[PDB]
């Protein structure tokens, strides 16, 4: 029922406490993978951590909230994932003993560690340095940083080049800030099968649906597209269109205008000569024939979104009524209609020898989700450089410095307001830690080295992965977006400055 | 859908310790400790269990509650073992073995934390225990002269006392170190203060005898003896009458006259039995043992007062008061069997008749009684749960030199900190750690006399820190401003109690993080 | 997965301190109207069935069941007031719950329970030696010996069904507080017996001792059923042929000595039996029974019997006509037999009663009690044993306090001036316990009806201001000097309850966690 004073208050902590718990065994470059099953049928074979907790129902209120803090962070950067869970559990976690154990108001911790994340994140901004978003090369080495930790490192470089390939495709800087859309623009498309290399990032579109009738053209050179809305049928009156004939011969006469209007429509259409036409609805039989004779190939059925990405690649701008079609809505700038039957699966292409359609390819139909997923990471990544090409100290280090600066500040502060400020210090500090952990070697050796070699030999210092010593970035690099290091820890003492409000929990509607 | 493997016993549950296990028992150790945390110190509060069975109970003590609750963790009943050596084996101190083992517990997860052993923190938790009873052996500042002199006495009980039953601490520790003089002889065992206690008034009004009090009445017309010096007294393990066989043993009779002079035949040879006796001077004996009819007719008329005392636990601390001794069968009550007493009348106390046992100078008795007197049964018991506390803290400062003792109020503990901590940072490797966190440890038994006191404890203890560093007494104003003196008011934890404890907790907490796995079963 | 204590509730907090207070005065309020001369009585039908109809506080908080802990020792310090004392028993609760209730706004306003705790115990302290300081010590300054046991047995027995018809009691509530030996004031000695039917006034003050009719044989009807100064026998067993309980085993094999064995028998008994005739006795009492043949014998020969007597009848039977039990009917001396001045076996209230009236020598009466139903008779013997026991504790004490709310309200000011000079929270606790105490006046005008503000404001002033003895006049509503008008009761009640009360009160203060176990 209810359950006010620290017995709500931990709860929460614990609650909070116990989420992190679950995918810390998933942040690092050894990082396990999750096999969650989901109630529809199905599996998720994945390590990126939202992509986990998303697939796991929780109770205390607390752990909800916990929860979504993996998706809001999901959404800024494709990136840093699992890493605000563990930093938004730890933050709570440090400050359980003097939210009690210190007596110290809800209120004083709450004004204390707002205080210090601003701190925090100049630290952040401190030690970022600014990147070439253009340097083809900065751009790989920057999307392969964050491809490691997962499956689809096996061909880490193969997956940056389709990372930039798409993401640099898709983007239209514009300016009177430089706009990606991602995700309407860059349809991905996995097939079953092949090998993972045996994957390209078509510049163009790719759709199954076939040709509206046989004797069509399979392909044309450069063809003259036209999408459009409307059906391609005899329509019908808005209204309440009832006809009466009692004037014999008159059965024929109607019957035969439906024709006639098949025939106005295609006319219309073949008037701007097209040779490709895309329409979203259907293609009456007849309109097929006076189509197939006007010199075109016809595709029926085809999803909004799969249309206007078209549009995109071929120019040709949909336009719904044919009476008014201009000869504006083109076809320019599309190179072949190649129409490769795929292992008993017909397909239509449309790339020219605004918006890419990457092409997966792998060993199962399972495989490829993960391939998808680690891509979607990769291509974020590197869409948030493009929008603030800062990065930051990787392996960890960044999480570092911000530990000591503000460590060494809490200690220089004096007053009850240090200790919650202290904690946030003692806090960072768990993911270069859970990160040695994830590797094997020894968690109060390691940092004490890497906290001290920090503390004065440079920032650039964070842990190496498989390796297990302390390496400085710089060195074998593994910087990543400036923009992950600012969510993870912005939102991160949120949750906990939220989650330090309560002091009571009820239930019923 | 989802598989499952490797099982094949019977349906039980299985915490491995590399699934966090430790933690989830800190947990349940966490909850049951908030509950001691509270009880602590004077300014401790009490709780109400009510019994599995439906009894109400009532106790500042530690060791106590816990006994009445039905705890089922695992790494719990540990502590809860703990509690047990304490009442036991020292019958004080029972609450700071709690506070302790748990808080050693609680400081002991930061560790975890970083990735310090589990081995790792044990060993430097002995280390640093091991040093800490050598400190407390010096860091003693008096030792009662073993003077044993009632007032010396009462120096001592005082202390034990408040923190248990704070407000009446001296009306009490007094009312007992007035019951353990009239026992000790001039050149210890605590049964010999048996505790009474009825209700009627208030606790003002509580006693202390040289004897005994019993509830039955007298049996024979006998009601209560006479107030002149010496009453000779006779106890019994044989019931006052024929004695019977044990195998079988029925009166037969073959003819009449067998009958007609059996009949007044044994009237007579008890008369016979009874007379004897109370020739040789006696007037009073208990009968620990049935009582005849006939018996105690004739009896009636020798004026020999009864007793009927068939506690046999009873019946022993009474010869204990008079001097008697106990005899098996009957009819050679030896001069030298009899005892001694100066009065047994039959006072009526709260309203009912109850007879006494006790003596005004002439005859000393190695068995007391404390009559308390008190409104609410309830509370009247967990006085006596006081009395024992103090009682089994006097049985203690015995033999070997329990005189010794250091500074209460948690002053002692402010200071261990400090030098615990000393052979922290100066023991090498990581050790140094698990040897820090055993020291702050310490700083549950003043903090929470703070807490419970009101007193902003962000306050109070770096304030008894800076005045720990010739002057380790300062320790915590239970009542006000900053800190308060133990020196100012007599105060103090004998060294023997403290000592112990912090050996049974450190054990405690040791034993629960060896476990790295449990096992349960359905029940 | 793992738990602590198998489903068994356990409330904590601040607020659970705050129930318990609730709780207790729930159980307080209760008995609010059972106070005062014209207060309001209840009627219990327990889950047991039988019903029952009462004044003495003690008594309802013993039928209430009550299992709430906390709320459950105004229950215990309501039955030590009716021990250590005998009365006030309504009252010991209403004052014990009353401060609960006035600890309420320092523990809610965020204060130590500690300090609560101290401040009402030094209020006890200044209280009770307050008390103690008027305690009016007399003997005959201007009271007398009997006018002093009568003034306040009566003020007693005064708010009980027993009221109206208050004379007739008093005069006997005190006449059975002197039967028995003023040197050792024993209860036990003045055997109450009560008897279906009559008035509830038309009861009896037997001088000696009366006793049921266990006489369960036949030949009785014969033995005259009164004698003047008849002997007396207070035997202790037996007087049957076979013998009531105990044998042994008779073998012969001689057809002679079978009906040698049998003449035995009888003669056996018979000598035995006429070992009582020899006494020259004409009342024959045993706790054992008188077989048939027996009472057929005295019968014969005009001597009265009864057998199986109450145990704790013979007790009073002897300190009546002074005899002396005797077990065996060898050593039968005379001082041991007994005599009084009158006996006779009545018909009171169709039921036949052995009873030896007038005894000069006495030290135990007894008295039956009348009643138009086992609820009222039941009552008296409860609305009088809260006399007698009053009386008794007033000659051990002739120490005397005006009630009537005048020694509660006296008590106040004292405690309300010395907080004066304390200033703080000590000062509003031990000022709150003084104004606690105004429940007593307060609650006994509104259950008569008096104007409760008024009467008890008028009387702050003229209190405080003079007047150690103001409370309540009964009589024509207004304050008094109730001293005056004789309502005292010892002080011994007043001390006991401010004690034992807020003992409780800081019972309940003291409690932080109450762990209830389910099982
Ligand atoms: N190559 C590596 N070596 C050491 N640390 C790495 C390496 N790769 C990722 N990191 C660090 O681990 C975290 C990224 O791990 P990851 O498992 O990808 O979590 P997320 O889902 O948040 O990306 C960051 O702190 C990053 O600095
Ligand atoms: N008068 C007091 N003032 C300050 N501390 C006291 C006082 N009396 C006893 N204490 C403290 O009581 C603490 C022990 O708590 P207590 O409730 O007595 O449990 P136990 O004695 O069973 O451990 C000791 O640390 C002692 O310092
Ligand atoms: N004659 C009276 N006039 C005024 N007050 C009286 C009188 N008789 C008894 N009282 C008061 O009434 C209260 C006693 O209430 P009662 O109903 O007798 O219950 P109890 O005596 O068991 O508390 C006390 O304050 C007593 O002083
Ligand atoms: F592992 Be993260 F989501 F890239
Ligand atoms: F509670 Be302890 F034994 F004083
Ligand atoms: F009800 Be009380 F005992 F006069
Ligand atoms: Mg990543
Ligand atoms: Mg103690
Ligand atoms: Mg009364």
């Amino acid at each position: 029922e209810r359950t006010t004073g620290r017995q709500a208050q931990i709860s929460n902590i614990t609650a909070a406490k116990a989420v992190a718990d679950v995918i810390r065994t998933c942040l690092g470059p050894k990082a396990m993978l999750k096999m969650l099953l989901d109630p529809m049928g199905g599996l998720v074979l994945t390590n990126d951590g939202h992509a986990i907790l998303r697939e796991i129902d929780v109770a205390h209120p607390a752990a909800k909230s916990m929860l979504e803090l993996s998706r809001t962070q999901d959404e800024e950067v494709g990136d840093g994932t699992t890493t605000v869970i563990i930093l938004a559990g730890e933050i709570l976690a440090q400050c359980a003993p003097y939210l009690i154990e210190k007596n110290i108001h809800p209120v004083i911790i709450i004004q204390a560690l707002k205080k210090a994340l601003t701190d925090a994140l100049e630290v952040i901004k401190q030690v970022s340095k600014p990147v070439d978003v253009e340097n083809d090369a900065a751009m790989k080495k920057l999307i392969q940083a964050s491809i490691g930790t997962k499956y689809v490192i096996h061909w880490s470089e193969k997956m940056c080049e389709l990372a930039l390939d798409a993401v640099k495709t898709v983007r239209k800087d514009l300016g009177q800030n430089f706009e990606i859309d991602i995700k309407r623009y860059v349809r991905v498309e996995k097939i079953p099968g092949g090998d993972v290399l045996d994957s390209r990032v078509l510049k163009g579109v790719l759709l199954n649906k076939d040709v509206v009738h046989p004797k069509m053209s399979r392909h044309i050179e450069n063809p003259r597209v036209v999408l459009l809305d409307c059906p391609l049928e005899y329509k019908k009156g808005e209204s309440q269109t009832n006809i009466e004939i009692e004037k014999e011969e008159d059965w024929n006469r109607i019957l035969q205008i439906e024709e006639e209007q098949v025939q106005l429509m295609c006319e219309q259409i073949l008037a701007v000569r097209p040779t490709l036409v895309i329409t979203e609805k259907g293609v009456s039989d007849l309109a097929q024939h006076y189509l197939l004779k006007g010199g075109c190939s016809v595709l029926r059925r085809v999803k909004k979104s799969d249309n206007n990405r078209i549009a995109r690649v071929t120019g040709a701008t949909i336009v719904n009524r044919v009476e008014d079609l201009k000869e504006s809505d083109v076809g320019t700038n599309c190179g072949l209609f190649k129409v490769e039957m795929i292992g008993d699966e017909y397909f239509s292409f449309l790339d020219n020898c605004k918006a890419c359609t990457i092409m997966l390819r792998g060993g199962s139909k399972d495989i490829l989700n993960e391939i998808d997923r680690n891509l979607q990471d990769a291509m974020a990544v590197a869409r948030n450089v493009m929008l603030s090409p800062s990065l930051s100290p990787g392996g960890g280090a960044t999480e570092m410095a911000v530990s000591v600066k503000l460590a060494e500040k809490a200690k220089q502060l004096e007053g009850i307001q240090q200790w919650p400020y202290q904690a946030v210090a003692d806090a960072m500090e768990c993911i270069p830690r859970t990160l040695i952990q994830n590797a094997g070697g020894d968690p109060i050796r390691l940092l004490s080295q890497l906290r001290a070699k920090h503390a004065q030999g440079n920032f650039t210092t964070g842990i190496d992965g498989d390796k297990g010593k302390i390496v400085d970035m710089v060195s074998y690099g593994i910087w990543e977006p400036e923009v992950i290091k600012q969510q993870s820890v912005k939102t991160a003492i949120e949750s906990a400055c939220l989650l330090l409000r309560v002091d009571d929990i009820v239930s019923g509607v | 859908q989802n598989p499952n493997a490797g099982l094949f016993k019977q349906g039980y549950n299985s915490y491995s310790n590399a699934d966090g296990q430790i933690i989830k028992s800190i947990a349940a150790i966490r909850e049951l400790h908030q509950m001691c945390l509270t009880s602590m110190g004077p300014c401790g509060r009490n709780k109400i269990i009510v019994n599995h069975l439906g009894k109400i109970i009532i106790t500042n003590d530690a060791a106590t509650m816990l006994r009445e609750l039905d705890i089922v963790h695992p790494a719990v009943k540990v502590l809860v073992m703990a509690t047990e050596q304490q009442k036991i084996d020292m019958g004080d101190g029972t609450n700071l073995v709690m506070i302790l083992a748990g808080e050693l517990l609680n400081v002991s997860e930061k560790l975890i934390s970083m990735g310090l052993s589990a081995v790792e923190i044990i060993q430097g938790y002995n280390m640093a225990r091991k040093f800490t009873l050598k400190e407390l052996d010096e860091m003693v500042v008096g030792e009662i002269t073993d003077k044993n002199d009632k007032n010396e006495l009462l120096k001592m009980i005082k202390p034990v006392i408040s923190s248990k039953k704070y407000g009446s601490e001296d009306i009490l520790s007094e009312l007992v170190s007035e019951a353990v003089s009239h026992v000790l002889p001039v050149a210890f065992n605590v049964d010999s203060i048996r505790v009474v206690k009825i209700m009627g008034g208030s606790l003002s009004n509580s006693t202390v005898i040289k004897g005994m009090v019993f509830n039955r009445e007298p049996e024979g017309h006998v009601k209560s003896l006479s107030e002149d010096k010496k009453h000779k007294v006779a106890v019994f393990t044989c019931p006052l009458d024929i004695a019977n066989t044990e195998t079988k043993g029925t009166v037969l009779l073959h003819n009449a006259q067998e009958m007609l002079d059996f009949s007044k035949g044994e009237e007579k040879q008890i008369d016979a039995m009874m007379k004897e006796i109370a020739d040789m001077g006696v007037e009073c004996i208990v009968a620990g043992a049935g009582v005849g009819e006939l018996a105690l007719h004739y009896l009636n008329r020798y004026g020999i007062l009864v007793l009927k005392v068939p506690s046999k636990f009873e019946l022993r601390r009474l010869c204990r008061v008079c001097g008697a001794t106990p005899l098996p069968r009957l009819g050679a009550p030896t001069p030298e069997e009899l005892g001694l007493v100066e009065t047994v009348k039959t006072m009526e106390i709260g309203g009912d008749r109850v007879t006494v046992f006790k003596q005004e100078q002439g005859e000393i008795s190695r068995t007391s009684t404390i009559i308390l007197r008190g409104a609410t049964q309830n509370n009247l018991d967990d006085i006596e749960r006081a009395i024992d506390d103090g009682v089994a803290a006097v049985k203690g400062l015995m033999k070997p030199s329990g005189g010794k003792l250091l500074p209460g109020a948690g002053a002692t503990e402010i200071e261990l900190i400090s030098r615990i901590t000393k052979y922290g940072e100066r023991t090498p490797g990581l050790l140094q750690l698990a040897i820090k966190q055993f020291a702050v440890a310490f700083e549950v038994v003043p903090r929470t006399l703070a807490e419970t006191a009101g007193l902003d404890v962000n306050e109070v203890l770096p304030n008894l820190y800076a005045a720990h560093n010739d002057h380790l007494y300062k320790g915590v104003d239970i009542d006000d401003e900053g800190v308060k003196d133990i020196r100012e008011e007599n105060i103090y934890d004998m060294l023997a109690t403290k000592k112990f404890a912090i050996n049974v907790a450190t054990e405690a907490a040791t034993t629960v993080l060896s476990i790295d796995q449990i096992i349960m079963a359905k029940k | 997965i793992v738990v602590l204590k198998e489903g068994t509730d356990a409330s904590q907090g601040k607020g659970q301190i705050i129930s318990n207070i609730n709780a207790c005065v729930a159980v307080q309020e209760a008995l609010k109207p059972t106070l005062g001369p014209l207060g309001s009585d209840i009627l219990i039908v327990t889950s047991n069935q039988k019903t029952t109809i009462s004044n003495d506080g003690a008594t309802i908080l013993k039928l209430l069941d009550v299992v709430h802990p906390a709320a459950k020792t105004l229950v215990d310090i309501s039955r030590a007031q009716d021990a250590e004392v005998g009365d006030g028993t309504t009252s010991v609760t209403i004052l014990a719950g009353e401060l609960m209730k006035e600890a309420k706004p320092f523990l809610e306003e965020g204060i130590s329970s500690h300090l609560i705790m101290k401040g009402y115990r030094k209020a006890v302290s200044l209280a009770v030696e307050k008390i103690n300081e008027l305690a009016v010590d007399i003997t005959s300054e201007k009271s007398s010996g009997r006018e002093l046991l009568e003034r306040c047995a009566r003020t007693a027995m005064s708010s009980k069904l027993i009221h109206n018809n208050a004379d007739f009691f008093v005069k006997m509530c005190v006449d059975a507080v002197l039967s028995l030996d003023r040197n050792d004031l024993d209860d036990k000695l003045i055997g109450i017996k009560k008897i279906p039917g009559g008035a509830m006034e038309e009861s009896l003050f037997i001088n000696g001792v009366a006793f049921k009719k266990t006489f369960s044989y036949a030949g009785f009807e014969q033995q005259p059923k009164k004698f003047n100064n008849p002997k007396i026998l207070s035997l202790n067993v037996e007087l049957e042929l076979k013998a009531e309980k105990d044998n042994a085993e008779v073998r012969v094999e001689h057809v002679e000595d079978y009906q040698a064995i049998v003449d035995a028998e009888w003669q056996l008994i018979f000598e035995k039996l006429r070992q009582v005739e020899e006494t020259g006795a004409n009342i024959v009492l045993s706790k054992l029974p008188i077989g048939d043949l027996a009472t057929q014998f005295f019968a014969d020969r005009n001597i009265f019997c009864a057998g199986r007597v109450s145990a704790d009848d013979m007790n009073r039977v002897i300190q009546a006509v002074g005899g002396s039990i005797q077990s065996t009917t060898s050593d039968i001396k005379p001082e041991h037999l007994g005599t009084c001045a009158l006996f006779e076996e009545m018909q009171i209230g169709s039921e036949r009663y052995n009873l030896f009236q007038g005894c000069p020598q006495a030290k135990t009466c007894t008295l039956l009690l009348r009643g138009g139903a086992e609820q009222v008779i039941a009552e008296v013997e409860r609305s009088l044993h809260d006399a007698i026991m009053i009386v008794k504790r007033a000659l051990q004490n002739k120490l005397i306090v005006a009630g009537g709310g005048a020694t509660e309200m006296e008590v106040s000011k004292c405690l309300r001036d010395y907080s004066k000079t304390i200033a703080g929270k000590q000062q509003m606790i031990i000022n709150a316990f003084a104004k606690a105490l105004e429940v007593i006046p307060r609650q006994l005008c509104e259950n008569a009806g008096f104007d409760a503000i008024e009467i008890l404001n008028k009387l702050r002033l003229a209190h405080s201001k003079g007047e150690k003895w103001y409370g309540v006049v009964f009589e024509t509503e207004n304050i008094g000097d109730n001293f005056a008008k004789f309502v005292w009761e010892p002080a011994l009640v007043k001390i006991n309850a401010l004690n034992s009360a807020t003992e409780a009160t800081n019972l309940i203060l003291s409690v932080d966690e109450t762990i209830t176990n389910k099982g």
